[PDB]
Protein backbone atom coordinates (compact mmCIF):
# COMPACT_ATOMS: atom_id res chain seq x y z
CA UNK A 1 0.00 0.00 0.00
CA UNK A 2 2.92 1.95 0.39
CA UNK A 3 6.30 2.03 -1.28
CA UNK A 4 9.04 3.72 0.46
CA UNK A 5 11.96 6.25 -0.66
CA UNK A 6 15.02 7.49 0.51
CA UNK A 7 14.88 10.30 -1.51
CA UNK A 8 12.19 11.62 -3.97
CA UNK A 9 12.31 14.26 -6.70
CA UNK A 10 9.25 16.09 -5.96
CA UNK A 11 8.30 19.45 -8.23
CA UNK A 12 11.99 19.14 -9.68
CA UNK A 13 13.44 19.52 -6.18
CA UNK A 14 15.30 16.72 -4.39
CA UNK A 15 14.09 15.74 -0.73
CA UNK A 16 15.88 13.44 1.10
CA UNK A 17 15.50 11.68 4.61
CA UNK A 18 16.96 14.43 7.31
CA UNK A 19 16.03 17.10 5.46
CA UNK A 20 14.17 20.35 6.83
CA UNK A 21 11.50 21.96 5.49
CA UNK A 22 9.20 24.62 6.09
CA UNK A 23 5.36 23.06 6.04
CA UNK A 24 1.51 24.73 5.09
CA UNK A 25 -0.71 21.92 6.36
CA UNK A 26 -4.27 21.74 4.82
CA UNK A 27 -5.53 22.87 7.57
CA UNK A 28 -3.92 26.07 8.29
CA UNK A 29 4.57 36.32 -1.29
CA UNK A 30 7.87 35.01 -0.27
CA UNK A 31 10.57 37.99 -0.76
CA UNK A 32 14.04 37.24 -1.68
CA UNK A 33 15.15 40.51 0.24
CA UNK A 34 14.59 42.10 3.33
CA UNK A 35 13.78 46.38 3.86
CA UNK A 36 16.34 48.10 5.97
CA UNK A 37 14.51 49.49 8.79
CA UNK A 38 16.12 52.48 8.95
CA UNK A 39 16.02 54.01 5.04
CA UNK A 40 14.40 51.44 3.49
CA UNK A 41 15.99 51.63 0.01
CA UNK A 42 17.26 49.22 -1.77
CA UNK A 43 21.13 48.80 -1.93
CA UNK A 44 24.52 47.43 -2.56
CA UNK A 45 25.86 48.04 0.45
CA UNK A 46 25.88 44.97 3.24
CA UNK A 47 22.74 44.44 5.73
CA UNK A 48 23.14 42.88 8.62
CA UNK A 49 20.32 41.04 11.03
CA UNK A 50 19.40 42.11 14.73
CA UNK A 51 20.17 39.57 16.80
CA UNK A 52 16.63 40.39 19.05
CA UNK A 53 14.29 42.13 16.28
CA UNK A 54 15.66 39.91 12.81
CA UNK A 55 15.53 43.20 11.33
CA UNK A 56 17.49 44.16 8.82
CA UNK A 57 19.81 47.30 8.59
CA UNK A 58 22.54 48.52 6.50
CA UNK A 59 26.22 49.24 7.73
CA UNK A 60 26.22 52.38 5.86
CA UNK A 61 22.67 53.51 8.09
CA UNK A 62 23.95 53.06 11.11
CA UNK A 63 25.03 55.62 14.05
CA UNK A 64 27.62 55.69 14.03
CA UNK A 65 27.93 53.80 10.19
CA UNK A 66 30.10 50.49 10.28
CA UNK A 67 32.38 49.77 7.84
CA UNK A 68 32.32 45.95 8.65
CA UNK A 69 29.99 43.18 9.98
CA UNK A 70 30.21 43.06 13.22
CA UNK A 71 31.41 39.88 14.66
CA UNK A 72 29.39 38.11 17.47
CA UNK A 73 26.62 39.81 19.66
CA UNK A 74 24.77 42.93 17.74
CA UNK A 75 21.46 44.71 18.47
CA UNK A 76 19.85 47.65 16.68
CA UNK A 77 19.38 50.67 18.40
CA UNK A 78 16.07 50.08 18.86
CA UNK A 79 16.33 46.84 20.87
CA UNK A 80 18.80 49.00 22.53
CA UNK A 81 16.03 51.60 23.51
CA UNK A 82 14.28 48.32 24.69
CA UNK A 83 5.31 41.32 3.16
CA UNK A 84 6.92 38.66 5.71
CA UNK A 85 9.53 36.45 4.90
CA UNK A 86 9.23 32.69 5.63
CA UNK A 87 10.83 32.48 8.41
CA UNK A 88 9.31 35.49 10.07
CA UNK A 89 5.93 32.79 9.64
CA UNK A 90 7.80 30.33 11.41
CA UNK A 91 8.67 32.29 13.93
CA UNK A 92 5.39 33.86 14.67
CA UNK A 93 3.59 30.27 14.59
CA UNK A 94 2.18 31.21 11.02
CA UNK A 95 4.02 27.89 9.02
CA UNK A 96 5.31 24.97 10.33
CA UNK A 97 8.65 23.30 10.48
CA UNK A 98 9.49 19.43 9.90
CA UNK A 99 12.44 17.14 9.92
CA UNK A 100 11.48 14.43 6.86
CA UNK A 101 11.13 10.86 8.84
CA UNK A 102 9.89 9.15 5.82
CA UNK A 103 8.77 9.35 2.49
CA UNK A 104 6.92 7.38 0.48
CA UNK A 105 4.21 6.95 -2.77
CA UNK A 106 0.99 6.11 -1.57
CA UNK A 107 0.00 3.01 -3.88
CA UNK A 108 -3.94 3.32 -4.31
CA UNK A 109 -3.53 6.92 -5.85
CA UNK A 110 0.03 7.93 -6.52
CA UNK A 111 0.54 10.78 -4.22
CA UNK A 112 3.78 11.39 -2.56
CA UNK A 113 3.64 11.63 1.38
CA UNK A 114 6.43 12.35 4.20
CA UNK A 115 6.35 11.50 7.95
CA UNK A 116 6.90 14.80 9.40
CA UNK A 117 8.66 14.97 12.63
CA UNK A 118 7.70 18.65 13.85
CA UNK A 119 9.49 21.46 15.08
CA UNK A 120 8.30 23.91 17.34
CA UNK A 121 8.89 27.57 18.36
CA UNK A 122 10.03 28.01 22.39
CA UNK A 123 7.09 30.28 22.45
CA UNK A 124 4.70 27.16 21.84
CA UNK A 125 5.81 25.36 24.64
CA UNK A 126 3.81 25.62 27.77
CA UNK A 127 6.62 27.23 30.01
CA UNK A 128 7.37 29.59 27.07
CA UNK A 129 10.55 31.43 25.57
CA UNK A 130 13.46 31.64 28.01
CA UNK A 131 16.23 33.90 28.32
CA UNK A 132 18.65 31.81 27.24
CA UNK A 133 17.01 31.14 23.95
CA UNK A 134 18.37 32.25 20.93
CA UNK A 135 15.68 33.93 17.70
CA UNK A 136 16.48 31.41 15.77
CA UNK A 137 16.19 28.40 18.16
CA UNK A 138 13.56 25.72 17.42
CA UNK A 139 13.24 22.17 18.96
CA UNK A 140 12.41 19.44 17.77
CA UNK A 141 9.20 17.13 19.33
CA UNK A 142 8.42 14.00 19.28
CA UNK A 143 5.06 14.96 17.39
CA UNK A 144 4.73 13.59 14.00
CA UNK A 145 1.92 13.58 11.21
CA UNK A 146 1.66 12.09 7.87
CA UNK A 147 1.46 14.79 5.60
CA UNK A 148 1.07 15.35 1.55
CA UNK A 149 4.43 16.82 -0.13
CA UNK A 150 2.48 18.79 -1.82
CA UNK A 151 2.05 20.79 1.71
CA UNK A 152 5.86 21.53 1.64
CA UNK A 153 6.99 25.07 1.23
CA UNK A 154 10.37 24.61 0.38
CA UNK A 155 13.44 23.76 2.60
CA UNK A 156 15.07 25.47 5.62
CA UNK A 157 18.35 25.13 7.22
CA UNK A 158 18.53 23.86 10.80
CA UNK A 159 21.45 23.47 12.39
CA UNK A 160 23.22 22.09 15.81
CA UNK A 161 25.03 24.11 18.09
CA UNK A 162 28.54 23.42 16.73
CA UNK A 163 27.43 24.82 13.58
CA UNK A 164 25.16 27.46 13.93
CA UNK A 165 27.52 30.23 14.10
CA UNK A 166 29.18 29.63 11.68
CA UNK A 167 26.24 29.85 9.44
CA UNK A 168 26.04 33.43 10.31
CA UNK A 169 26.55 34.43 6.49
CA UNK A 170 23.86 31.38 4.96
CA UNK A 171 20.35 33.36 4.57
CA UNK A 172 17.05 33.98 6.35
CA UNK A 173 15.98 30.02 6.62
CA UNK A 174 18.42 28.98 9.36
CA UNK A 175 17.56 27.83 12.43
CA UNK A 176 19.55 26.48 15.48
CA UNK A 177 17.97 23.25 17.04
CA UNK A 178 20.17 21.89 20.26
CA UNK A 179 17.46 19.64 21.95
CA UNK A 180 14.83 17.50 21.03
CA UNK A 181 11.17 18.32 23.13
CA UNK A 182 9.07 15.39 24.31
CA UNK A 183 5.98 17.74 24.63
CA UNK A 184 4.08 15.27 26.54
CA UNK A 185 6.88 15.09 29.41
CA UNK A 186 7.33 18.67 28.57
CA UNK A 187 11.46 18.09 29.12
CA UNK A 188 14.64 17.96 26.71
CA UNK A 189 17.16 16.06 25.59
CA UNK A 190 20.27 16.83 23.39
CA UNK A 191 20.41 15.71 19.89
CA UNK A 192 23.42 14.94 20.30
CA UNK B 1 26.20 39.18 13.71
CA UNK B 2 24.36 37.41 10.91
CA UNK B 3 23.35 39.08 7.54
CA UNK B 4 20.49 39.47 5.22
CA UNK B 5 21.10 38.09 2.18
CA UNK B 6 21.05 39.04 -1.34
CA UNK B 7 19.25 36.18 -3.02
CA UNK B 8 17.81 32.95 -1.92
CA UNK B 9 20.04 29.96 -1.40
ZN1 LIG C 1 19.57 51.64 5.03
ZN1 LIG D 1 16.44 45.11 16.79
Amino acid sequence: KRVYYNKVEFDETEFEIGDDVYVKRREDEDPEIEDCQICFKSDTNIMIECDDCLGGFHLKCLKPPLKEVPEGDWICQFCEVKARTMREKLLSGDLWAARIDKLWKEVDDGVYWIRARWYMIPEETVSGRQPHNLKRELYLTNDFADIEMECILRHCSVKCPKEFSKASNDGDDVFLCEYEYDVHWRSFKRLA
Amino acid sequence: ARTKQTARK
